[PDB]
């Protein structure tokens, strides 16, 4: 049930360090895991997962070649090695949880993390706005654009929506764009077109300061984009 | 090597005029069978060992002995693995072991035997 | 293709788990048990080290195997044996010295003869033609004792003999074993079992690896 | 038993023709009843159970 | 009356016919099957 | 009636060939469910396990271990969030699906019957109905585990159970050659039909709600319908002699889903009473027919290991 990081610190460009995410109250064996990092300056970026049962494996472009990560179902633990670092990698390492079926949650439960500092094909989508204010209880209708048809043969979009409160791990909003996921109230309405999507939010609620973020499961590359932010 | 012929059609005549009768029965039916027909051309071998020696003839020779000789040790091994279930099945679980079923055998021998040729075509290109 | 490649994967991981655990169910043998109530269940059940059914499951010598009692069922054989296809053999629980009394249904049957006609229904039908029946014969020293202090005639008015324990158990080892239309397929072991004689769980394992090796020798014919 | 038998009379057999290759004037001869006798002895290792039936 | 049920369910049966995959010749490209 | 069912046009010979091939089972299947979504169905096995199949895409999701090895039957919550058992132990233990931290765990076991579940049905999320093995349908809760309605009435045992569209009312077949329709309300028998000899082994309900058909081991099938209370139509056929072990409508009605012990099944007419197709293709007797409630999918659950969709 909880996920809890543990090794970070002050480290050197080229150093080495040993990180794991301690996890425990599930399958860890039936459950896909992802290490999706946030920057404080740059929207979160996925970088690397593995299957469901140490299963198949997926990368990134600038990734592939560089990193390695291993499971351990007995151990129940996640090995990472950290090597050839750069002085562009301030994040927020999450170990999020997965599992992909036909009606699944994925991405339903998101980690917690812990934050370092250093010393001195592709599918990119677009957003529509940065920072605009928004009046809570106002029924805001957020938009977001694409660079793709998301007109996939089995008949259902692909489009998951994120919001990352002030010290709150970012938890699931909505999946599928059109399905309410678990922990959200039954306010938010996604609908759209293959190309643009819209998500409709009335009788909104306090602490709803979060920004939005937006991801699609079409390709193994995950681009969450720069992100909409609302204030108050 | 006619006698030996006729002594093979017989007994290959006498196994297949009676088939219900336990004797045959223990013993593979198809694994019988193909070892009477390796032990044929084992004497159809030696037939042909006595002939006019030619490139077709000698080719012939060539793929028929190194067939023959496969096809008994095939289906003696085939036979003894067989036994070799029998004795270890009583001792695990209660389970039918793969490549238990007749076809399954005669698949696997004539693998064995497509396994020879292969190799002894690949030696006669050469 | 795209975003089901995860669930595909998953599906084929739960699927070799399955493989996985169908291969040691396998490798657990299934045996029933059928009888009269009170035929010597505990006797057999309570020395193992293991409403509804009950499966217990025990290893001996390299083997697991699972038991299932069924008991008291207030539902009708006709329908829980019907779907109990894939069983390598059966159990017969019955006591000797139960010829003499009369069960509390009827009062006009013997015992003996309701275990008859059991043994005739579960013999003759179409589920167990292929299913070897394994015969325990519980409480041998009270069936000596009935058979010292009664001749047996009341029970059987066709039989005929001297007064004695082996010709007795010689006549009920060829009483059970007639019942049924072949015995080629319909191969009876029976065994008996009291108070001493403990560890007779080598008579059922010697049983039950022939009935294996002899359905594993009709499957390919060699049997 | 009769799987070993054979696999002697083979053991026993390898050298026959090992040292018998020599002058392959009387080893183009000697090849057919070798032969024979083996195909002889898989016949007997095969029907033993029919001999005595 | 018998005469009644029985001509209701054949009056369900032929209006609810034209939604039963089961007796419509339906393409196989568009169907998911 | 007979004879004004006797001028309505004859649907012809209908032929319909499978669509998937839901291969991975090792063991006799004894009851498929089918969902409300037309998409997902369950399968019960018979070593220790419960597939929750997909029908579009053919991949499991689900499958679940049980602690009864044999398991008699299953049913599909119409809100695709739980499952429930059969089998002999008495033990018809609910899964919960879509649960947090994990696949798929129990919710409940449901304990208190002498005899075997063998048809368990759902109703809504929580107040379900079974089926069990000593003359007891009883109705179920899952929130406190106990039973609320006990339904009797049936001479010998049932083994057979189906529901309606309006929830309120339930057909339910025993093996005493009787099918007794209860009402979930007031938990009484409204009636109990008669006119067939052997035992009833499955039953299917109408999809207006104002008829069924029993599932007779006579090799015989009827039309009974619920306020005529008498039979409409029969069908039996000659060259047969085993009976139907499992029955079930189309989206329409007038296409009869019944599976005979001839390894395969055939597809009746409600009106022509006669045998429009034979779904042959099992090398074992079915066990289920599932049919959806579009008419999109009629899966068999024969003791093959097979799961055949004739869509």
């Amino acid at each position: 049930v909880q996920l809890v990081e543990s090794g970070g610190g002050l480290v050197q460009p080229g150093g080495s360090r040993k990180l794991s995410c301690s996890a425990s109250g599930f399958a860890f064996s039936s459950f896909g895991m992802h290490w999706v990092r946030q920057a404080p300056e740059k929207g979160l970026e996925w970088v690397a997962y593995i299957s469901s049962g140490s299963g198949t494996i997926y990368y990134a472009d600038t990734v592939k070649g560089r990193f390695t990560i291993s499971r351990d179902d007995p151990k129940n633990t996640l090995f990472l090695q950290m090597t050839s670092l750069r002085s562009e990698d301030t994040a927020m390492y999450y170990c999020v949880r997965s599992i992909y079926y036909y009606g699944s949650s994925p991405f339903d439960f998101w980690g917690q993390g812990t934050t370092l500092t250093v010393s001195s094909s592709d599918i990119v989508m677009t957003q529509a706005t940065s920072s605009v204010p928004v009046t809570p209880g106002e029924s805001v209708s957020i938009s977001c654009r694409s660079s793709k048809s998301l007109l996939h043969s089995n008949g259902n979009t692909y489009l998951y929506w994120f919001l990352q409160r002030p010290g709150q791990s970012p938890q699931l909003l909505i999946y599928r764009m059109s399905n309410l996921a678990s922990g959200v109230p039954d306010r938010f309405s996604g609908s759209g077109s293959g190309t643009a999507f819209t998500l409709t939010i009335s009788r909104l609620e306090a602490e709803d300061v979060g920004v939005y973020y937006c991801m699609q499961h079409l390709e193994y590359p995950l681009t969450f984009g720069a992100g909409t932010k609302l204030e108050l | 090597a006619c006698l030996g012929a006729l002594a093979t059609l017989f007994v290959l005549g006498v196994f297949v005029r009676h088939n219900a009768t336990p004797v045959v029965k223990a013993a593979g039916r198809e694994l019988c069978y193909i070892l009477l027909g390796g032990v044929f051309l084992c004497y159809c071998m030696t037939f042909i060992f006595i002939a006019k020696p030619s490139t077709a003839v000698c080719t012939l020779r060539r793929l028929g002995l190194g067939t023959a000789f496969s096809v008994c040790y095939s289906a003696l091994l085939t036979k003894t693995n067989r036994i070799a279930r029998i004795f270890g099945g009583a001792r695990e679980g209660a389970q039918r072991p793969r490549f238990i079923s007749p076809a399954s055998q005669v698949a696997i021998c004539l693998a064995l035997i497509s396994g020879q040729l292969l190799i002894v075509v690949a030696w006669l290109v050469v | 293709s795209a975003e089901d490649k995860a669930a595909v994967e998953r599906s084929k991981m739960i699927d070799r788990n399955l493989r996985e655990d169908g291969e040691k169910a396998a490798r657990e043998v299934k045996l029933l048990l059928l009888g009269a109530g009170e035929s010597g269940k505990n006797t057999i059940v309570k020395q193992m080290k293991i409403t509804g059914i009950v499966e217990t499951h025990f290893t001996f010598k390299d083997l697991h195997f699972k038991m299932f009692d069924v008991g008291a069922q207030r539902s009708e054989r006709k329908k829980w044996i019907h779907c109990f296809e894939g069983v390598t053999a059966i159990i017969f629980c019955v006591a000797l010295s139960d010829y003499d009394l009369v069960l509390a249904e009827d009062e006009e049957m013997n015992r003996m003869h309701a275990s008859m006609k059991l043994f005739d229904s579960i013999c003759n039908n179409k589920w167990f033609t292929d299913t070897s029946i394994i015969l325990f014969l519980n409480k041998k020293d009270l069936f000596e004792e009935k058979i010292k202090k009664s001749p047996l005639t009341i029970c059987y008015p066709e039989y005929a003999g001297s007064n004695t324990y082996e010709e007795a158990a010689a006549y009920i080892q060829c009483q059970f074993e007639d019942l049924n239309k072949r015995k080629d397929t319909k191969e009876i072991y029976t065994h008996f079992t009291c108070s001493t004689d403990t560890k007779n769980v080598q008579f059922v394992f010697d049983a039950v690896t022939d009935v294996i090796i002899k359905n594993n020798l009709k499957d390919c014919g060699l049997f | 038993f009769t799987m070993y038998t054979t696999c002697i009379i083979w053991l026993a057999f390898l050298p026959i023709f090992y040292v018998t290759s020599s002058d392959y004037r009387v080893q183009t001869t000697t090849m057919c009843v070798s032969v024979s006798l083996s195909g002889s002895v898989v016949l007997g290792c095969l029907f033993a159970p029919k001999l005595h039936i | 009356k018998v005469s009644k049920a029985a001509a209701d369910l054949m009056a369900y049966c032929e209006a609810h016919a034209k939604e039963d995959p089961l007796l419509t010749p339906v393409p196989a490209s568009e169907n998911p099957f | 009636l007979s004879q004004i069912t006797n001028n309505i046009d004859p649907v012809g010979r209908i032929q319909m060939r499978t669509r998937r091939t839901l291969r991975g089972h090792l063991a006799k299947i004894y009851a498929m469910h089918w969902g409300t979504d037309s998409r997902l169905l369950v399968s019960a096995s018979q070593d220790g396990k419960l597939i929750i199949w997909d029908s579009y895409t053919t991949n499991k999701v689900h499958a679940i271990p049980l602690r009864s090895s044999w398991v008699m039957t299953c049913a599909y919550a119409p809100s695709g969030n739980y499952v429930a058992c059969g089998g002999l132990d008495n033990i018809c233990s609910i899964y919960n699906l879509k649960t947090r931290e994990g696949n798929v765990r129990v919710s409940r076991e449901l304990a208190g019957h002498t005899g075997y579940l063998s048809c368990c049905r759902f109703l809504d999320d929580n107040q379900i109905v079974t089926s069990s093995g000593d003359t007891t349908c009883a109705l179920w809760d899952i929130e406190t585990g106990q039973q609320t309605t006990t339904f009797t009435g049936h001479t010998g045992d049932v083994m057979s159970l189906s529901l309606a569209p309006d929830t309120r009312l339930f057909v339910s077949g025993a093996c005493d050659a009787s099918a007794k329709l209860w009402d979930v309300r007031e938990g009484m028998c409204r009636q109990t039909f008669t006119g067939h000899e052997s035992d009833i082994n499955a039953i299917c309900f109408f999809p207006n709600g104002n008829a069924f058909a029993t599932g007779s081991d006579d090799a015989t099938c009827r039309l009974f319908d619920l306020r005529a209370d008498q039979e409409l139509m029969t069908y039996s056929h000659d060259n047969i002699i085993c009976g139907i072990t499992s029955v079930s409508f189309s989206k329409s009605g007038r296409l009869l889903l019944a599976g005979y012990d001839d390894f395969n099944c055939n597809v009746w007419d409600a009106l022509k009473a006669d045998r429009a197709g034979v779904l042959a293709g099992h090398d074992n007797r079915v066990s289920c027919l599932g049919v959806t409630d579009d008419g999109m999918a009629v899966a068999t659950g024969s003791w093959d290991s097979f799961l055949k969709i004739w869509n």
